[PDB]
């Protein structure tokens, strides 16, 4: 009646709607993991070198997953600029750079972008635009030793550093008779050591400093892309490797070739698809559908 | 430490005609019984493609210079495996990115890296008479690399390296396409029982590897392999192989798919007017 | 004096928050300010 916009309704069959089946139990499908970057090398490393000295690295072509350093809980400190701690799962980068060195407590503070100090002058500046993230911990019972871990140095003496600068060449510096490359008057040693103790306070304790920045410009190294099982014999929504459609997926007896995914139908429509967990082909069928007449 | 090989002797380069080769899979769509109109980067049906051979009969030795427009089908008559490799770069002197493929005696090495390129960069395999045995002992392609960003070296493997005599008997077909900061290899192989020709026949090259390499290619050159057993640069065997080198250009092709799923037949849009209607 | 939201899970049109629970990003805090979960609101700093 509402069809046909009156209230009398003559006798014949008369096309009102089209019952859709919904689809439920929407399943998406990424291949295998298993490729990850050294992210332990990074952090788990035995030794870690001085601040002048940080080591770099770099990260790409692989199947990152942030979740897991997030959830650790074992950092004492997780700062992220241009970027939050979630959502990083699903941003892919053309490269990454960490920064790995040991710094005091009190230095926590000068390893950020923007932020001026004798060390975030000399020895590492971030980038005013950085994009990144920087994650710190104690390791008290690591790089701490009975009697002064001298092992970290800082430069003290320096006549400004460029963002991401390495200075290997340190050479004695001059503040004003020139000694002529001599210890001596007006030139004073331009590196100092930290000597971290048991007993020393939280300001003073050392702390792991890790420094990842992400560079894009082809993104080499993504995130998880985690996955879902596989369910059949349903109306679903699936999303087959960025493929994303509607239908429900059988058993198909179509062979398909190593290097093909998904195959098309005659007027470039999905047929069936190969799963990339398993290599299984499933055809795609669409889920009941069709007018609905009455009588 | 590399030096340039001597005792070369110089003859016009020759090209010679193909005869329905250079096609390979447009995407990875799986198609049964249709016909498909695809326009993408093509190599052109009896078309001319540079021919260079190495023979020892002079000894024929061709490793010379070869541009990259947009695409490259190398096709490889071969017998013992004597070409080796592929160099692809604008600069070749370790001033620019470069990609370097490379099967040796063990393994295969895809890097993309800064190579301080030589001028005349080849493999050389030793031929002992003591005890039958052929070995790779040199390899003069690059000096030094500071940066170097990509690397691949496949598990390790034994390969033949012993010259047969007789005519060819393998034919290796490789298509290089760099689109999108992406190179994309396809590959095939096949069995042949010819002494000098391109083969005729249908062949659709099946995709080996699409590298996620960023870089710019606007120049690229062949790396082969010598025999020894004179000085340095005189004391050299070739050995009997040829190779042929076709330039892609972007063409619309209309490719039939047969029940199993492979392209078994295609043809040139733009040929004649019979393929065109 | 001047604060807005930082931390939310979005608003359709012409909507009012003035709740301003303490956001969890995935253990649960329940209700305390530590890990996995910071302060919603943020302030501007307004400097000559
Ligand atoms: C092979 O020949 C080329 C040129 O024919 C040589 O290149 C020269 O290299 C020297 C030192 O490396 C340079 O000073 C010259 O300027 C180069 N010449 C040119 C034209 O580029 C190359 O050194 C030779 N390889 C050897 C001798 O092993
Ligand atoms: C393939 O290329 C060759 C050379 O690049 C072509 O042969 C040349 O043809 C022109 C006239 O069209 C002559 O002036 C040249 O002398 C030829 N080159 C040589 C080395 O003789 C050839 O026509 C091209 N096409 C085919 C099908 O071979
Ligand atoms: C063929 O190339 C591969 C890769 O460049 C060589 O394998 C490397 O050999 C060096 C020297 O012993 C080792 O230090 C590397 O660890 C090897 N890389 C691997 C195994 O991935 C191989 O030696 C070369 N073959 C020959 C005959 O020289
Ligand atoms: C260090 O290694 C342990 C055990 O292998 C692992 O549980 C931990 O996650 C690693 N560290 C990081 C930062 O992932
Ligand atoms: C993917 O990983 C699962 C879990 O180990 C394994 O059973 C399956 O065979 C893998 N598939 C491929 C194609 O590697
Ligand atoms: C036997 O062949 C090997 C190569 O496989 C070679 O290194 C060795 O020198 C040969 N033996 C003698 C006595 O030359
Ligand atoms: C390596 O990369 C750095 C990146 O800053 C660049 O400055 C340098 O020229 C490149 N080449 C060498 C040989 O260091
Ligand atoms: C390739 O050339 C383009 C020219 O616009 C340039 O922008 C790009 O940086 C180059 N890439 C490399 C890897 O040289
Ligand atoms: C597929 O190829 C096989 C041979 O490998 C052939 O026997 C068959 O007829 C082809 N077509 C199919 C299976 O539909």
């Amino acid at each position: 009646k509402c069809t046909l916009k009156s209230f009398t309704v003559e006798k014949g069959i008369y096309q009102t709607s089209n019952f859709r089946v919904q689809p439920t139990e929407s399943i998406v499908r990424f291949p295998n993991i298993t490729n990850l970057c050294p992210f332990g090398e990074v952090f788990n490393a035995t030794r870690f070198a001085s601040v002048y000295a940080w080591n770099r690295k770099r990260i790409s072509n692989c199947v990152a997953d942030y979740s897991v350093l997030y959830n650790s809980a074992s950092f004492s400190t997780f700062k992220c600029y241009g970027v939050s701690p979630t959502k990083l799962n699903d941003l892919c980068f053309t490269n990454v750079y960490a920064d790995s060195f040991v710094i005091r407590g009190d230095e926590v503070r000068q390893i950020a972008p923007g932020q001026t100090g004798k060390i975030a002058d000399y020895n590492y500046k971030l980038p005013d635009d950085f994009t990144g993230c920087v994650i710190a911990w104690n390791s008290n019972n690591l790089d701490s030793k009975v009697g002064g871990n001298y092992n970290y140095l800082y430069r003290l003496f320096r006549k400004n550093l460029k963002p991401f600068e390495r200075d290997i060449s340190t050479e004695i510096y001059q503040a004003g008779t020139p000694c002529n490359g001599v210890e001596g008057f007006n030139c004073y040693f331009p590196l100092q050591s930290y000597g971290f103790q048991p007993t020393n306070g939280v300001g003073y304790q050392p702390y792991r400093v890790v420094v990842l920045s992400f560079e894009l410009l082809p993104a080499t190294v993504c995130g998880p892309k985690k996955s879902t099982n596989l369910v059949k014999n349903k109306c679903v929504n699936f999303n087959f490797n960025g493929l994303t459609g509607t239908g429900v997926l059988t058993e198909s007896n179509k062979k398909f070739l190593p290097f093909q995914q998904f195959g098309r139908d005659i007027a470039d429509t999905t047929d069936a698809v190969r799963d990339p967990q398993t290599l299984e082909i499933l055809d795609i069928t669409p889920c009941s559908f069709g007018g609905v007449s009455v009588i | 430490q590399c030096v340039n090989l001597t005792t070369r002797t110089q003859l016009p380069p020759a090209y010679t005609n193909s005869f329905t080769r250079g096609v390979y899979y447009p995407d990875k769509v799986f198609r049964s019984s249709v016909l498909h109109s695809t326009q993408d980067l093509f190599l052109p049906f009896f078309s001319n493609v540079t021919w260079f051979h190495a023979i020892h009969v002079t000894k024929r030795f061709d490793n010379p210079v070869l541009p990259f427009n947009d695409g490259v089908y190398f096709a490889s008559t071969e017998k013992s495996n004597i070409i080796r490799g592929w160099i692809f770069g604008t600069t070749l002197d370790s001033k620019t990115q470069s990609l370097l493929i490379v099967n040796n005696a063990t393994n295969v090495v895809i890097k993309v890296c800064e190579f301080q390129f030589c001028n005349d960069p080849f493999l050389g395999v030793y031929y002992h008479k003591n005890n039958k045995s052929w070995m790779e002992s040199e390899f003069r392609v690059y000096s030094s690399a500071n940066n170097c960003t990509f690397e691949y070296v496949s598990q390790p493997f034994l390969m033949d390296l012993e010259g047969k005599q007789g005519n060819f008997k393998n034919l290796r077909e490789f298509v290089f396409k760099n689109i999108d900061g992406y190179f994309k290899i396809y590959s095939k192989h096949t069995p042949i029982n010819l002494v000098r020709d391109l083969p005729q026949g249908f062949s659709a090259l099946e995709p080996l590897v699409d590298l996620p390499i960023g870089i710019n290619i606007t120049r690229f050159q062949t790396l082969l392999a010598l025999h020894r057993s004179g000085d340095s640069s005189s004391g050299w065997t070739a050995g009997a192989a040829a190779y042929y080198v076709g330039y892609l250009q972007p063409r619309t092709f209309l490719l039939k798919y047969n029940e199993n799923g492979t392209i078994t037949d295609a043809v040139d849009c733009a040929l004649d007017p019979l393929s065109e209607t």
